[PDB]
């Protein structure tokens, strides 16, 4: 418990991402498919990383595989919090669930890893309703699509983002 | 875009009208420390908290916990606002009239749903099979029902309820797996045993003949891999666990099996319609998904019914979610939009409107 | 010292002539494994065995099981030798003449009773009320009879039989107690529900008015303690269970209520004697012991009968065993010793002697 | 199942106690109100304990309360089988039923407790027709009249041996 | 002269029928180098080998090691030839029928015993207390069982098994003694800790009140002398080690305590017999030898059971070996000689003879 708080911008973004409201298709394209959270300059709040996000409307036009490009947004030598809206299909249902991803690469500095790890249990308690968590400590543990599928439903998952595994 | 919620005794099926499969299927439990967890969150904590079933036997007994499940359904599972979508609810057979009004009141006052509807689970299963007359053997998680239906109306005096379903079979499989040296006692290990039951268990056509076969060879033995990588072997327990459905004495119960319960409910109907019920026995629920259960039911009922009656057991391949799939198609019809109970109608007639609009 | 045996549909009343109450009152059931248990012994094993009623509806259908009940009555319940005491038997109305001879043959050849007599249950109830003309509404365990009697002779063409009695009310109470979350399914739990029915159930004068009263307060709720110490609460089920007597549609039956059955049997009699039957309606049996049943019957029959007719329902405080008490007093009279059928008379005329000595 | 048999004397006594034959009042006074059964010296048969019995004629002349004096016959540190003919009255009947009583006090030697308990289900099977069984393991569980009344008919029993509870 | 062998989960009790106490009590362990040592021999070499429990939880899992224990029992402990004496074996509750036949086959073919018999451990404990109906809380070394028994027959559907017994308490005392600076890790030091547990541990009536008492003074501290002469002091660990029986969360277990397990097994029985089980709770096994465990169990069950139920916990002073003493007296009876399964009978019916001769 490092005492790092969660900014109101992150809470507002998460609430918009969780519950889908009836809106025009123009507003549906503005929904966030993925988003990254980072520490502030003073390291006192968890804030939104500007420009590091994926919109639903971008999927299928500029983005082919939303998960592949989301991984590219993860810094190589820095820790980050991620919120991915995973669309997958099991053997008897088509699911759409939010995934909380803790990106703590080994190449990251020790100061970044300590603060992010010690404040992870505080931000996740504010983001109520998330049932999937992915802790990745290297690029090989997050770049593979089957790694996310195993965390979602194990071997029951037969498709991810509309593409078979 | 209407919402279809199937409030089962142990599992809640939810989704959107028009979809082939429910979007969310989660346990219908509320957990409190030995401060409130619903669904898979209650199971993730395992043993710290205590679990309660508010709809344990198809009939809602704790309405405070039932609202928590509904709130978890709309916001956490379906991820939609209940005030923007009409909701179609399902109810167990022999549901008291007080519960129907309580369901309507909660939907309109707590969640402010624009429209609302109640359907009987057994009738939706029968309609999904292309029938209006027949008997539905709905075996779920906490309760088993045999509901004879004539021209789309269930006969309440002939409905029989059996407190023997998949929940009791999961516990029985845990008990008999300890005879092989394994130990499944914790909440986490119970979910492992349930996965074993849904993957390796089957109903034997002849129980005594099958037991002799398993005791003379190893062709019936299957291997299962635990989440931690350990591999266990299960032999005759594959067909012994679902045998408790036909022999409840395996669980220490004095009640009759599902085959005799089906026969007894048919015998409680009019003599002129018993011939139609014999040839229109439809299976529904997750506990009827064991391979070989339709053939076993056909053999057992034939031995009970007169030899001149034609016994036909209907086991559609999608009978596990036939209640939800039938409700989703019904709620997605453009002609069904006039059958909803609007909020305007609720404000005039009160919760009693459900009796004349949904029967 | 004569013996009086009242062979009811579900309970057997036995005792000694001259006593105010029967010595033994035990269920008339024979149990065999799913090797033969009779009476309370058959209920002590609970679910390991299956129960059969040989006299299920007042008429003996299995004479082999009837002898077991009679043997259990004399040796285990009354604890006397049947060959040393005359036995007075009772029979249901519309009992076939073959059954009367079969009963006489069994008593003289199997038990070697020195003397024997047969009396009609309805006539004994009417005599015990100080009447020779009237209609007796005998509601027992497995059958309900409305027997109009004129000058001590029952009118067979006007006797109506209703297959709706305390046995069906016990099952109905079990069914509606599950709406409160309770579960009574086993044989042992059925006896608990019967005890609840005999202690907390009552007949409401106005059913719809009483239903509104129970739904607006808790003054009609009563607490019952289970044998293991748990306490359950019963509300509107107190008057809903006996309401099935007047509204058989609650049980899915097409038959008329006990009030309409009584009225229909009166209308099947001669027009000149209907006035006497209206003012001499006598209740008998255990199922007529619900408080408020005489006032409800008076109100219901009045609405059916013409307004100029005087309706009087007679509910003596000891009507539960009026058949046995009337038989015990009759058999204890010194002048009745010449009414017995002696063994010497049986050896000459055979079993047919009962037709001219007991009518 | 210890294999201990029931002597013919016990069977004859039970048969006389169960079924009442028409007899002169002199023979009615000789009927047994209570009787104790004990193991033989060789522990192979269940026999009648000589001198430990209550006659019907003794009730009302030398015996005031038949149940109180029957309890006094039970040994303090020894097991015993008992047959008590209970006369009681419920709210709607006057009953006379035989009660089989298993007296196994805690102070008894374990050898006596083991043999009597293991052979109880064998003797009770020979005594057909008994519907009441009282298992008392201490003096407080058998000396109270209300304890016997509860076993007979529960709260329905209003009188015992002609005296209200 | 018959032999009585009590095959417990962690300790084997053996002796001759008619004796007050078993002749040999040795651990039921088979050890192999990290070539085969059984009993105290396996513990004498300490850490050079690995120890295995073939009957770890009352149910035999390794029959090859089980025969080694039986061979060590007859020849090294009892010092008799098994072919000259009949042997009475004891089995844990819920023992599979396959194990009973395997026990019979080994006794007659490997050891050539002239006669052989199987008895249930729980039933022998209940009989030794002078009861035929009751619930036995048998807490041994590797397993704890609550076995409700009605008229000498255990109810298999209500038997609950708890994997929490003296073996876990010895390990827990080993863990909590390190908080005082002591170090017990080796196999030899484990036996020292077990001796401390059996001599200085007790169950506190109020755990929280006792903890405050131990933290404010030193009246609860006791001194123990190690085999090498060193003296250690144990304070609050005396009542914390057996407290894990009532609070399994101390060991990281999600299971309920022995008081709740006893209550849960009673509630799985028929409602009409629960009153008898409450007043006939019998303690058995070595783990029930803690002073104050009967008073604590009485207090805990009373808080769970309804206030109208009479809770009586029976803790005979000789309950540690009540299974063996009950078997020795039964096997020494001259009337029991016809209950034995002779070798002649085994040669005709095979190993299946045990099912109809020993139930
Ligand atoms: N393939 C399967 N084979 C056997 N049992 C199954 C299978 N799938 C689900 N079940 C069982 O069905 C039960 C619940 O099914 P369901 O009918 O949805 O319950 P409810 O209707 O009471 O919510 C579960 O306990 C589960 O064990
Ligand atoms: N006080 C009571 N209140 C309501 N019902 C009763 C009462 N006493 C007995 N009964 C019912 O009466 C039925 C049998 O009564 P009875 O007429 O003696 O039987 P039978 O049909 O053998 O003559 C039982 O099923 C019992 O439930
Ligand atoms: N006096 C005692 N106090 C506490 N525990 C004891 C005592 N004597 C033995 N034990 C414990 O009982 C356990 C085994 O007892 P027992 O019931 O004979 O085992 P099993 O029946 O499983 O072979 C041992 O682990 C030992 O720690
Ligand atoms: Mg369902
Ligand atoms: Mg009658
Ligand atoms: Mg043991």
């Amino acid at each position: 418990a490092s005492g790092v708080a969660v900014s109101d911008g992150v809470i507002k973004v998460f609430n918009d991402m969780k519950v889908r409201k009836s809106s025009t298709p123009e507003e549906v394209k503005k929904r966030k498919k993925a988003v990254l959270f980072c520490l502030s300059e003073d390291k006192k709040n968890i804030i939104l990383e500007e420009g590091k996000e994926i919109l639903v409307g971008d999927v299928g036009q500029t983005v082919d595989d939303p998960y592949a490009t989301f991984v590219k947004m993860l810094p190589d030598k820095d820790c980050r919090y991620a919120l991915y809206d995973a669309t997958y299909e099991t053997k008897e249902s088509k699911k759409e669930d939010l995934v909380f991803i803790f990106w703590a690469p080994e190449s990251a500095p020790l100061k970044s890893k300590m603060i992010y790890a010690s404040s992870k249990d505080a931000i996740k308690k504010k983001l109520t309703g998330i049932k999937h968590e992915l802790q990745a400590n290297c690029y090989e543990e997050v770049k593979d699509r089957c790694t996310l599928a195993e965390k979602l439903g194990g071997s029951a998952v037969i498709s991810l983002e509309g593409k078979p595994l | 875009a209407a919402l279809v919620v199937d409030n089962g005794s142990g599992m809640c099926k939810a989704g959107f009208a028009g979809d082939d499969a429910p979007r969310a299927v989660f346990p219908s439990i509320v957990g409190r420390p030995r401060d409130s967890y619903v669904g898979d969150e209650a199971q993730s904590k395992r043993g710290i908290l205590t679990l309660k079933y508010p709809i344990e036997h198809g009939i809602v007994t704790n309405w405070d916990d039932m609202e928590k499940i509904w709130h978890h359904t709309f916001y956490n599972e379906l991820r939609v606002a209940p005030e923007e979508h009409p909701v179609l609810l399902t109810e167990a057979p022999l549901n008291p009239k007080a519960n129907r009004e309580k369901m309507t009141q909660i939907m309109f006052e707590t969640f402010n749903t624009p429209a609302m509807y109640v359907a009987i689970q057994a009738v939706l299963s029968l309609y999904a099979s292309g029938r209006t007359t027949g008997i539905v053997m709905d075996s779920g998680d906490g309760v088993t029902h045999t509901v004879p239906i004539y021209e789309g109306y269930a006969l309440p005096h002939a409905i029989l309820r059996l407190d023997l379903a998949g929940r009791d079979l999961t516990d029985y499989l845990m008990k008999i797996l300890t005879e092989r040296g394994y130990s499944f006692t914790t909440t986490a290990e119970r979910e492992i045993v349930r996965d074993i039951k849904e993957k390796l268990c089957y109903v034997a056509l002849d129980f005594e003949q099958e037991m002799a076969t398993a005791a003379s060879s190893s062709s019936l033995e299957k291997s299962y891999e635990l989440p931690d990588g350990q591999v266990i072997t299960i032999g005759n327990e594959r067909f012994r666990c679902p045998e408790a459905l036909f022999q409840p004495s395996f669980l220490g119960m004095e009640s009759a099996g599902i085959h005799e319960t089906t026969f007894n409910s048919i015998m409680k109907c009019d003599v002129d319609i018993r011939k139609d019920l014999y040839a229109n026995t439809v299976l529904s629920g997750g506990t009827t998904m064991y391979p070989g259960i339709a053939d076993r039911m056909q053999k057992e009922i034939t031995a009970l019914a007169p030899s001149t009656m034609k016994i036909k057991i209907i086991a559609p391949p999608e009978r596990k979610y036939s209640v939800w799939i039938g409700g989703s198609i019904l709620a997605s019809l453009s002609t069904f939009q006039q059958m909803w109970i609007s909020k305007q109608e609720y404000d005039e007639s009160g919760p009693s409107i459900v009796h004349r609009k949904c029967f």
